RNA sequence: GAAACCAAAGUCUUUGGGUUCCGGGGGGAGUAUGGUUGCAAAGCUGAAACUUAAAGGAAUUGACGGAAGGGCACCACCAGG
């Protein structure tokens, strides 16, 4: 849980700055880009290693710290807390392979769903691929909700976290019986034609990516696999998804289809496949920026002398040599 | 019957005397062209005859001997006879950047490299043959490959160190369906 | 039109994964027309092919 | 003449107004940096601690 | 000669052929201030307070290359079961 709520923001963000450019970030660089408090950040790092926030690395010459899987997760929730979306944690968690579903509650008490991308090449690249995944998923989530589609409502995105509307139900793969099989079938078949009208093919439109809300309403999730209709095999991915649903309702619910939708309509809807002159106030700001940069460069060279590990190794052998002589 | 004569400078005479049999043989065998060397005019004089198989075989030969005279190795120049699209785009080194004296000498230097390494590395990646006459760069390859090569050579003479140049050109090679 | 072929020489392995064999094709139409083609599967020197299009020429230069 | 000569003399007067304006800024930044250098060096001696 | 190198950068602890200029840990700073020259832009001369264990020169192995070439592996892929 989150108790510490001051210096932990600045130190962890400073790691993320170094993570985008380099692998393991040395402790010398951290304090320079987090200049608000000086000296006492080294004990904060020792509190960060207690939790699964940062990992230590002392291989051969490389001495420093790298951000963990769970440590990257805490940073997004800390940003979402300032945007007043997340306050307390709900416990109903569906631990998946590509993502983790966490229930979140706001100031109001209204429960929302949170998605956290867990892509698992070094861990630096793995925590960068999760960044691009959430930004792509939120892009489709906004694009479909605006265009009448039955998708969860997009709220906020932070690095890898995506806040969505809480639609609670069961996935189609674990459904025994539906009270009205025909009405549910026609609803699902319409949504494939709907996407094709907007110039989109789902690709993997199966029973594993569909959730029923009280056996009345079909909800769609997971959107990183979507392709354009400009693709040469556009009708192939269209027909494969149709046959997947055609066979499933005949298999599980024993419903044979009377309507066979195979229409190519591109595009009647929006193409979503793309988706003295200088005042003294300014003089003061400019002088300040110059004077801070001169101090920051000097502090970097003071911190680069921390090598402490090199001095410790040299001292051990000297004691052995003098005793043997 | 028609003829084309191409000159030969004095620095290129002794290779033309050495490689002469390797030159006139492919011109006279499978092209079937009359060829002589006018010592008075210092020109390689080549002709059509009755034994000439096809038209434009004269042009094949003309390009071949021209390539040899510029400085290209006979084995490399021979490619002009067999292949269709090979060209020798040549330019002055001072075309890219106005350079004088010691600056031009360092400029030549970094096109070549230590032990001619830079020169060979571009020749490998661009699939070309480049030749440095004292203040001239003659390159030989496909048109797409020439435009690639002229840029790398060019970057070297306007500053960009060999290390940056290899990085730029290997990215360009990856995109050109090589 | 369907033309039959010969194998003059087996050159090397082309393709991404090393699946395609680059092969010298002599024609069985009496002509000494030697076109280099790419084949999928195992081909030894002395095989006879069935090419769907003969006008095609595989990756030369 | 008179057309070109007046046009050139207008650009000369723009540059003369410009380097006066540049010198004025050069003294404005120099005077503001020097007083901020004192106010930062003041903290080093006194008004920096705990109690 | 620290050395790369240098017939000078040699004839230097076996130290004195004549003679001019000029450097004394790094910064602050070639900054302020004064003087002077300048139509101006500027030039010449030119500090301190204070701050810092270093700032650097030569050479040498190659932890790492987001460098290049090879080679190998169904704990890799390809064609498949």
């Amino acid at each position: 849980l989150r108790y510490m709520s001051r210096d932990d923001f600045r130190v962890l963000t400073a790691v993320e700055m170094g993570m985008k450019n380099h692998e393991i970030v040395p402790g010398s660089l951290i304090a320079s880009i987090a200049s608000l408090k000086h000296g006492g950040c080294n004990k904060v790092l020792r509190e960060l290693v207690k939790h699964k926030l940062i990992a230590w690395e002392r291989t051969k010459t490389v001495q420093g710290y790298r951000l963990t899987n769970a440590g990257y997760d805490y940073l997004a929730l800390k940003t979402l807390s300032s945007r007043q979306v997340v306050e307390s944690v709900g416990n109903q968690m569906g631990v998946g392979k590509e993502s983790d579903i966490y229930i979140v509650a706001n100031e109001e008490g209204q429960q929302f769903a949170l998605k956290l991308h867990r892509l698992g090449r070094h861990n630096v690249s793995w925590l960068y691929l999760s960044r691009l995944s959430a930004m792509k998923e939120f892009a489709y989530m906004k694009a479909l909700y605006e265009r009448k589609f039955p998708v969860p409502k997009p709220i906020d995105y932070n690095r890898h976290a995506v806040v969505m509307e809480l639609i609670n139900g069961y996935p189609l793969c674990q459904i025994h019986h539906v009270e009205d099989p025909a009405s549910v079938y026609d609803e699902a078949m319409e949504l494939i034609v709907k996407l094709a009208n907007h110039g989109l093919i789902h690709g993997d439109f199966n029973e594993f990516n569909l959730i029923l809300d009280e056996s009345d309403h079909i909800t769609m999730i997971d959107f990183p696999q979507m392709v354009s209709t400009s693709h040469p095999n556009a009708e192939w991915y269209f027909d494969r998804d149709v046959k997947c649903i055609k066979d499933f309702f005949m298999k599980r619910f024993s419903y044979e289809s009377e309507l066979f939708p195979t229409f190519k309509d591109i595009r009647r809807e929006d193409t979503l496949d793309v988706e003295s002159t200088i005042p003294p106030e300014l003089v003061k700001q400019k002088v300040k920026r110059q004077l801070t940069k001169q101090q920051k460069s000097a502090v970097r060279r003071r911190l680069q002398k921390g090598a402490n590990i090199f001095t410790k190794q040299r001292r051990e052998n000297m004691q052995n040599i003098k005793s043997s002589l | 019957e028609e003829t084309r004569k191409i000159p030969v400078p004095a620095n290129r005479y002794t290779p033309l005397k050495e490689n002469w049999m390797k030159i006139f043989t492919p011109i006279v065998e499978h092209l079937g062209l009359q060829i002589r060397f006018n010592l008075k005019s210092r020109n390689v004089e080549i002709r059509t005859c009755k034994e000439t198989k096809d038209v434009s075989a004269l042009t094949k030969a003309a390009d071949f001997v021209k390539a040899f005279i510029l400085g290209f190795q006979v084995e490399d120049a021979l490619a002009l006879i067999r292949l269709d699209d090979l060209f020798l785009e040549s330019f002055e080194i001072t075309d890219v950047k106005p350079l004088k004296g010691d600056h031009l000498s360092r400029a030549i230097g970094r096109i070549a490299g230590k032990g001619g390494k830079t020169k060979f590395t571009i020749e490998n990646v661009t699939r070309t043959r480049i030749v440095l006459a004292d203040v001239k760069v003659h390159i030989l390859g496909s048109f797409q490959n020439i435009k690639m090569a002229r840029t790398a050579i060019c970057n070297l003479i306007l500053g960009n160190p060999p290390s940056k140049v290899y990085g730029n050109i290997r990215a360009v090679a990856s995109r050109s369906a090589d | 039109p369907i033309k039959l072929a010969r194998v003059t020489k087996v050159l090397g392995r082309t393709g991404s994964q090393g699946q395609c064999t680059q092969v010298r094709v002599e024609f069985m139409d009496d002509t000494s027309r030697s076109i280099i083609r790419n084949v999928k599967g195992p081909v030894r020197e002395g095989d006879v092919l069935t090419l769907l299009e003969s006008e095609r020429e595989a990756r030369r230069l | 003449k008179e057309d070109k000569r007046a046009r050139k003399q207008a650009i000369k007067e723009e540059r003369k107004e410009r380097r006066v304006e540049k010198k004025a800024n050069k003294l404005a930044f120099k005077l503001e940096k020097r007083r901020q250098e004192k106010e930062l060096l003041n903290l080093k001696k006194n008004v920096e601690g705990l109690k």
